[PDB]
């Protein structure tokens, strides 16, 4: 239900 | 009236994850060097422990993060594992340089962000073990005889890490590794 994009995950690292 | 929860919520995951350390010590037990990091169900506690821990390739040798779902053992006794088995990708010792953590970045990424659709129940974890010989990452699977599900993860993982199609890596069974063959590959 929940699926993240790679790209939007990796938008939060910093 | 109430606030919009998008301006302070942290982002939910689908699951709760656990973050697990082996440490590489002949005088202890398997058993007794496996030990939980800790467990987030955010992206926003995710990246807080992705930040802070070191990078695959500056752990010593014999040392692993194993990534699984809450409640799941990173060992292949658990009852989530016993039945079923990994994706295994075996990496030269020139690829630690320029593989291996980008390869372990990606693999926590499909994990936590469910990249494998219906078959995301079928996955119970990851382990990227850190070698002199060769370094090794891999997904584990929670029963091998689910073609459908085993077949579309490998294949979906593959083409995630940018692995070129004349590139083969195997899915071995735990009960056969208990030289090991391959029940499917891509
Ligand atoms: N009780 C228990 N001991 C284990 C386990 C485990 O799950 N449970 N595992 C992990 C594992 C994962 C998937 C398939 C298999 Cl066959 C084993 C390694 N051990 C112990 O370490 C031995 C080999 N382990 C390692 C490798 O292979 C490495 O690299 C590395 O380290 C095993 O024979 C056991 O003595």
């Amino acid at each position: 239900k929940k699926r993240y994009d790679r790209e939007f995950l990796l938008g939060f690292q910093f | 009236e109430v606030a919009n929860p998008e301006h302070y919520i942290k982002h939910p995951l689908q699951n709760r994850w656990a973050l697990w350390f082996f440490k590489n010590d002949k005088s202890k037990t398997w058993q007794a060097n496996l030990r939980l990091i800790s467990k987030f169900d955010t992206v926003e506690d995710f990246w807080a422990l992705y930040n802070h821990i070191q990078l695959s390739s500056n752990l010593m040798p014999g040392c692993d993060y194993s990534l699984f779902k809450d409640g799941i053992e990173p060992m292949w006794e658990d009852e989530k594992n016993k039945r079923g088995g990994r994706w295994l990708i075996t990496l030269n010792k020139q690829q630690r340089r320029s593989d291996l953590d980008r390869f372990w970045l990606e693999t926590l990424l499909c994990l936590i962000g469910e990249s494998f659709d219906d078959y995301s129940d079928d996955v119970c974890g990851a382990v990227v073990n850190v070698r002199a010989k060769g370094d090794k990452i891999a997904i584990w699977t929670t029963e091998c005889e689910n073609r459908e599900a085993v077949t579309h993860i490998g294949r979906v993982y593959k083409e995630r890490l940018g692995l070129p199609p004349k590139i083969v890596i195997g899915y071995q069974s735990h009960a056969d590794t208990a030289t090991t063959k391959n029940r499917f590959v891509v």
